[PDB]
């Protein structure tokens, strides 16, 4: 099961970084070292593309507070939530009475950045 | 019935010609760098060193273990099969053998030895209670974690070495 | 079948015989060459495909938040189901 | 070749004698090998050739580049032969049949013996062409030749040497 | 050869093209370019999606965020109803539902 | 007991709105063909009869009532499903013959192994650009919940 | 040819059948069960006593007039009804 | 209730590490990732002829003779 062995294991970083280096300045002459260069090559290019979201998330970060969701200890509870959600039809029987009128009140804001009265 | 899979000569005779030709591939013989210098007596080993070879040389090379193997069933002309592989790691076990990156190098090959899918039906049908895929996990460990890139190169010195040979399997 | 009797074997580098093994090396580059096409898919999806809840989202990011700044009162209840 | 890079002699040496080894050292007797790697050889040898012309008369450059191409005439020629030898073991396979019971068997070959004193005729004649690849040769057409001796009784003059 | 040798000939320069005529650096670079796809650009292609759906996602829930703002109001389910099934629960979904309903009813 | 299957409100908002008959479009008819049939054991899901009763009607382009234009946005919502449907037959013809071809001369059990694999990745990859091409990946969520709004609903009493 | 109850082919499959099968019914039946979670909250069958009552009722909040509606049963316990005049 | 800011950074950095590690994993770490090399390899490699029939030869070679090429 599995290829001849071809280089390092994953958690080896200095085999690895020489292989990915390589694919830059020495080509390769047969197909199980290139592929090699590219296993090496991919380690480092996953953990920057990892990197860059992780310090794109801290220097810029996601403004919303619906992200408190993904807690991992909230991932449970949000599943039973799909599944017990009352039955019914998505077709309003009767009209729902909310204290507020979102869509007239959104229509004033838009043509005037202003509340109604 | 004869052996699974192999073609038989007449009624329960089979035909093994491919087994013994692979088995000399490896080349089972012990390989020095230095000739035997005068007045040199035995080469030292200890107990301990000698211990490892217990459960390796002691193969009958029935071959029951090569015709159980269901990857050697597929590709019996490929793969070396569970008792070819454990006479290479005696070898290559063995202290007083010097060539152990050589055979390793050789033997690293994805046909040769990786065609070993752990089935474990050649340990079951041992008569002699060896263990050929245990020897077979090991030197896989062994391989993976003594890789270099310049294997390669070697099996090609070792198969300059050998243009002199005659016809038959070799190191090549 | 009859095998045909006559092939004339490659001799070397530059006088081959077309064989199964160059048709495979032909395949190769084929099964490579769909690879290369089939990563327009992915990249595809993820440069088109937008994820908005309506049409409304635009318009208040225009009046009420154009450069990214404006914060925003937080009121946890809201997103938060209770 | 066109290309604009500039390599030094030590260089070149260096390329041609990795190129050599890995040719030499790669095993020829599986397919895969040569099928996947073949592009990459092809590829690197036209750069070697490139760099390596102005020393084709150089006492250290210049042998490696004999072998090197010797190597690759060999690797061709021993390609072609046993290639042919896979698609007689394949005709010989599927006229077994399904599960070896022939429910679905296909055509046999019917001229097999005479397969068979081609085939040994090509591989004489690589023996003489390339002294100094036996063991290659004998890897890859000489352990067909074997294969093939199971299916069919037919002499060769190594045959004694794979025990038959 | 007539309208035949027309037909013949035209089909003739149409499958001309083969792998085989390819030059030797080309054939390797295709190979290698495919590769390369597999190895490295393929997975990674998932976690540059997931980075877009996060912030497009944060734009579009933040959007809600403002318009409850400036409405000041402390009615949630007006805004984001989470018992409705589907998408409904948005505030405009809500809306085309009510119309749907006006529309249809007596 | 008994169930009663009627219209669903926005179906009777089409019925009410609509002014003549609307061309059903090439690809439109083919996508509709090659939808697979839809067994119900319950009514949750819009079927390709359905679809084909949506895109018959014909609706005022300027007029401005809502309804009417809930109706527009129904209708191009469904449009979009309908014409992606298309891209499932090509991916699965070319999913099959291409390494068919490419493993003929290869033993029958490699076409069992592999044909059955590629037959599915290249129907996905053609549904994927199927509804890439049919504008199905810039929907808002309010224009695809519209599209998908049932036709059929059972009665609800009071 | 030679079969045995005890063979690598026949072991295996039951071996495989044995694995597989209970995960396999475990992972449809967990899809079927959230095809059904959206389905009832979408569309909740609703059990009416008599049909002709609440196909009145129906035609009168609609505004629809009964002649022009068509009434079909399509099986004992279904009963749907259609636009006559539909394209 | 009404917190002056947010902090996400933390949890939206925990989901990218848990989705971004799992699926680099299943693509990258273990050796049954490669079972469809093997399976090729067992039972697909070097058993090609060309001196028996198949069907899409046979096609391609009836419509050519049908349309005279
Ligand atoms: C195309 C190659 C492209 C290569 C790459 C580009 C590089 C090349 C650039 C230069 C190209 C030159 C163009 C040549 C035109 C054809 C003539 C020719 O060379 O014939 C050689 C030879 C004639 O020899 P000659 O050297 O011309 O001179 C002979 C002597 O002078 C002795 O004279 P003679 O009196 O014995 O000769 C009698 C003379 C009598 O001819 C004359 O009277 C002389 C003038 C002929 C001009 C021909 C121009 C093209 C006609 C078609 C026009 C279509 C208009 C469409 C308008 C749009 C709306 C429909 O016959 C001809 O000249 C042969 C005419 C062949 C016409 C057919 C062209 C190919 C098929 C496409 C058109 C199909 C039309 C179907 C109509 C059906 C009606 C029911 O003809 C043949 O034997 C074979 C004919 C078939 C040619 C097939 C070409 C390949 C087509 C497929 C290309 C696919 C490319 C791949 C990518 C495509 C992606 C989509
Ligand atoms: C109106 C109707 C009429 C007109 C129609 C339109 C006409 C337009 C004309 C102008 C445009 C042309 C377009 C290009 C077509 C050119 C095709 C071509 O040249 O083929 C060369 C090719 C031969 O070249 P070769 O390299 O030597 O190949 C050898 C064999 O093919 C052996 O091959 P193999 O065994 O290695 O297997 C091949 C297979 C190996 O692979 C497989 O088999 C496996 C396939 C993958 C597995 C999974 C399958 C799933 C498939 C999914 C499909 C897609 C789904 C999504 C889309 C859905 C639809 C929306 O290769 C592939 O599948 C690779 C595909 C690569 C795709 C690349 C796409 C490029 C995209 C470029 C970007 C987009 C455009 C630019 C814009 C960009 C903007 C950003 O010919 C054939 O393939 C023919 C094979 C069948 C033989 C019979 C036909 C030929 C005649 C032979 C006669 C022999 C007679 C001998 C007589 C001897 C005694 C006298
Ligand atoms: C459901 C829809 C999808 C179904 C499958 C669709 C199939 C079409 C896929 C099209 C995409 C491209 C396919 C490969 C292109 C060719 C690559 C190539 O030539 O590279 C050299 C290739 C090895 O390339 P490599 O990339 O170095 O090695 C890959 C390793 O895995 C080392 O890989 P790594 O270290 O880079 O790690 C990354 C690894 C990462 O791999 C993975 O992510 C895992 C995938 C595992 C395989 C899953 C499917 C297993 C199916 C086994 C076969 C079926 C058995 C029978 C069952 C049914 C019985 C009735 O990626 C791969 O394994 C390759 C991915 C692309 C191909 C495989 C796609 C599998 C899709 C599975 C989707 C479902 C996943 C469910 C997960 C559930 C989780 C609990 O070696 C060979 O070609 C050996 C051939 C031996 C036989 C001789 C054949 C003639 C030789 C002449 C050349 C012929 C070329 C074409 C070969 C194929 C002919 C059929
Ligand atoms: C030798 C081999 C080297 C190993 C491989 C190294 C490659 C690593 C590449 C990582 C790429 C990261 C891409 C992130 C994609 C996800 C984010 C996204 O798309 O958002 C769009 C974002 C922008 O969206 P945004 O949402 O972040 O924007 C918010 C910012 N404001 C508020 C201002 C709008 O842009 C990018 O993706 C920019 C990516 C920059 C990545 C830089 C990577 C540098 C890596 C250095 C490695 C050095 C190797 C040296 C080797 C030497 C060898 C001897
Ligand atoms: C030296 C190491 C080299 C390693 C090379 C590794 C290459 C890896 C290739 C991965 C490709 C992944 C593509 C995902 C699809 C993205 C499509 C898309 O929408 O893109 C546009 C968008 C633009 O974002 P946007 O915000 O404008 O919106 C586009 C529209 N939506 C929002 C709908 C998506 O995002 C990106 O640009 C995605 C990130 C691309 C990152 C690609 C890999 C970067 C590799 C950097 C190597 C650094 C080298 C270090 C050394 C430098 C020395 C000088
Ligand atoms: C240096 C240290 C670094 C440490 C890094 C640690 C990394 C590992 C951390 C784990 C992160 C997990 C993130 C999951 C994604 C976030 C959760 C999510 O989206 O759910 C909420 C979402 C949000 O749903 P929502 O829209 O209802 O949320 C609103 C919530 N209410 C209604 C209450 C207002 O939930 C769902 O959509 C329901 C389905 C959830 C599916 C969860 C997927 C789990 C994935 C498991 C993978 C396991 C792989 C390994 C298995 C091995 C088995 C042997
Ligand atoms: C060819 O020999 C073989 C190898 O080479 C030695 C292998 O390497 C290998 C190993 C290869 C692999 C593991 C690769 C994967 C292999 C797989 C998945 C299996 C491939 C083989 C097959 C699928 C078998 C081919 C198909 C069959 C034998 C058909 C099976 C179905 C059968 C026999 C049922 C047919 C029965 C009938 C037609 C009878 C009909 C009955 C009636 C009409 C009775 C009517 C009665 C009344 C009352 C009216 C195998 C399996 C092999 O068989
Ligand atoms: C022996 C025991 C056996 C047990 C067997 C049963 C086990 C059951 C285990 C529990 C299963 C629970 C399944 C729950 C499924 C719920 C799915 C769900 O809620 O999804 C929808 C839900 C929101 O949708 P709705 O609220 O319905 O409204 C529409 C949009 N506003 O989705 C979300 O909120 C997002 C979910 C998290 C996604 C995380 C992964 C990231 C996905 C995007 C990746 C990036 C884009 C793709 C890039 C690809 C590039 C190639
Ligand atoms: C190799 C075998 C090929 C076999 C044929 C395969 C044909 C595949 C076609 C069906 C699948 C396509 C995807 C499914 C459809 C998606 C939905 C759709 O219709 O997409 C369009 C957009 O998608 C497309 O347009 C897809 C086009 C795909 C074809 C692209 C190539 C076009 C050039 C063809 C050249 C043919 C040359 C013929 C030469 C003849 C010589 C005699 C949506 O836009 P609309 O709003 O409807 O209107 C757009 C314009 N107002
Ligand atoms: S069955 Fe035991 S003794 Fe016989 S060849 Fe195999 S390992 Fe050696
Ligand atoms: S049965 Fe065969 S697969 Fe390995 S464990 Fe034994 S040699
Ligand atoms: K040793």
């Amino acid at each position: 099961s599995g290829n001849a062995a071809r280089g390092p294991p994953l958690y080896d970083l200095p085999g690895n970084f020489r292989y990915a280096k390589e694919f830059f300045t020495k080509p390769a002459i047969s197909y199980g070292e290139f592929h090699q260069q590219c296993t090496s090559l991919r380690l480092f290019v996953c953990a920057g593309t990892v990197g860059y979201m992780l310090f794109s998330f801290t220097m810029w970060p996601c403004r919303s507070s619906y992200w408190k969701n993904w807690a991992v200890w909230k991932v449970p509870g949000n599943i039973m939530h799909h599944f017990s959600k009352r039955s019914g039809s998505i077709f309003l029987d009767e009209p729902l009475k909310r204290t507020i009128d979102v869509p007239k009140t959104y229509a004033h804001l838009i043509a005037t950045r202003r509340l109604p009265g | 019935q004869p052996l699974p899979h192999t073609y038989v000569l007449k009624d329960l005779v089979p035909d093994l010609s491919n087994f013994y030709n692979q088995y000399k591939s490896i080349e089972p013989f012990l390989k020095r760098r230095r000739a035997k210098q005068p007045g040199e007596k035995e080469y030292y080993q200890s107990i301990e060193d000698r211990e490892k070879l217990d459960g390796m040389y002691e193969c009958n090379l029935c071959a029951c273990c090569m015709t159980s193997c269901p990857s050697y069933w597929w590709n019996p002309e490929y793969y070396l099969g569970p008792a070819v592989l454990l006479q290479a790691y005696r070898w290559i076990a063995d202290s007083r053998d010097e060539f152990t990156t050589e055979r390793m190098a050789w033997i690293n090959d994805s046909m040769r030895l990786y065609r070993c899918h752990g089935i474990m039906n050649c340990t079951s049908c041992c008569p002699k209670g060896l263990d050929p895929a245990k020897a077979i996990a090991k030197m896989k460990a062994a391989i993976a974690a003594a890789y270099e890139p310049g294997w390669t190169k070697i099996v090609a010195q070792e198969s300059i070495a050998n243009k002199k040979r005659e016809s038959g399997m070799m190191y090549a | 079948a009859r095998v045909p009797e006559d092939i004339e074997f490659t001799k070397n580098r530059y006088t081959r015989r077309y064989n199964l093994a160059t048709e495979d090396r032909v395949k190769l580059l084929n099964w490579n060459a769909f690879c290369i096409a089939v990563t327009a898919l992915p990249i595809a999806y993820v440069y088109y495909s937008w994820y908005e809840s309506s049409e409304d989202t635009d318009m208040i990011y225009r009046t009420m938040d154009p450069m990214r700044e404006a914060k925003a009162d937080y009121y946890l209840p809201l997103l938060r189901g209770h | 070749m066109l290309t604009v890079d500039k390599f030094t002699r030590a260089e070149a040496l260096q390329r041609a004698s990795n190129l050599y080894y890995q040719v030499l050292g790669t095993n020829w007797e599986d397919g895969l090998n040569l099928v996947l790697d073949v592009p990459f050889w092809e590829s690197e040898l036209e750069k070697v050739d490139h760099m390596c012309e102005p020393y084709l008369c150089d006492d250290e450059i210049g042998p490696i580049i004999r072998n090197l191409h010797e190597t690759v005439n060999c690797m061709y020629a021993c390609e072609d032969v046993r290639d042919h030898i896979n698609e007689l073991l394949e005709l010989s396979s599927r006229a077994e049949g399904v599960m070896g019971s022939g429910a679905a068997a296909s055509e046999e070959v019917e001229n097999m013996p005479e397969q068979c004193g081609m085939v040994t005729k090509a591989y004489e004649d690589l023996l003489a062409r390339y002294p100094e690849h036996h063991p290659k040769i004998e890897q890859t057409v000489g352990h067909g030749l074997a294969v093939l001796r199971q299916l069919e009784k037919f002499n060769f003059k190594s045959s004694h040497r794979y025990f038959f | 050869g007539g309208i035949g040798g027309v037909w013949r000939g035209a089909f003739e320069v149409a499958s001309a093209y083969t792998a085989l005529n390819l030059e030797r650096q080309r054939f390797a670079n295709i190979i290698r370019l495919g590769t390369f796809c597999r190895v490295v650009i393929w997975p990674v292609i998932p976690l540059v999606g997931l980075f877009h759906y996060i912030r497009q996602r944060d734009r579009d829930w933040y959007a809600l965020e403002l318009l409850r703002s400036r409405c000041k109001s402390e009615d949630c389910a007006a805004f984001y109803d989470w018992t409705m099934p589907g998408s409904s629960g948005h505030w405009r979904m809500q809306n085309d539902l009510e119309i749907i309903r006006r529309a249809a009813n007596v | 007991a008994n169930l009663l299957l009627v219209p669903s409100d926005i179906t009777i908002i089409e019925e009410k709105n609509k002014i003549a008959k609307r061309r059903i479009r090439l690809l439109e008819k083919t996508g509709l063909a090659l939808m697979f049939p839809v067994f119900h054991w319950r009514y949750s899901k819009l079927d390709k009869h359905d679809m084909y009763n949506i895109l018959r009607r014909k609706f005022d382009p300027s007029a401005s009532d809502p309804a009417i234009d809930i109706c527009r946005r129904r209708q191009e919502s469904v449009r979009r499903r309908v014409i992606a449907q298309n891209g499932l037959l090509p991916g699965l013809l070319l999913g099959v013959s291409l390494p068919w071809w490419s493993l003929r001369r290869y033993n029958y059990q490699s076409k069992l192994i592999v044909l059955p694999f590629c037959a599915y990745f290249g129907a996905i990859c053609g549904r994927i650009a199927g509804h890439g091409l049919s504008w199905r990946w810039v929907e808002t969520d309010r224009q695809r919940m519209l599209g998908n709004l049932p036709a059929k609903v059972y009665y609800r009493p009071k | 040819m030679m079969l045995r109850y005890d063979s690598l082919l026949w072991q295996c499959t039951l071996a495989a059948g044995i694995w597989f099968i209970p995960q396999d019914v475990a992972a449809i039946s967990a899809f079927l069960l959230y095809g059904r979670s959206k389905s009832r909250t979408i569309n909740q069958p609703v059990y009416v006593d008599n049909i002709d009552t609440a196909a009145n009722e129906y035609f009168k909040r609609k505004g629809l007039d009964p002649t022009k509606m068509i009434m079909m049963r399509k099986s004992s316990k279904i009963t749907e009804i259609r636009y006559g005049e539909m394209y | 209730n009404k917190p002056v800011v947010v902090n996400t950074s933390g949890v939206v950095n925990t989901a990218v590490l848990g989705i971004s590690g799992a699926w680099l994993y299943f693509y990258c770490v273990p050796l049954r990732r490669k079972e469809w090399y093997d399976i090729m390899m067992d039972y697909v490699h070097h058993k090609r002829t060309q001196y028996a029939s198949n069907f899409p030869d046979k096609a391609v070679r009836t419509a050519l003779r049908f349309a005279k090429v």
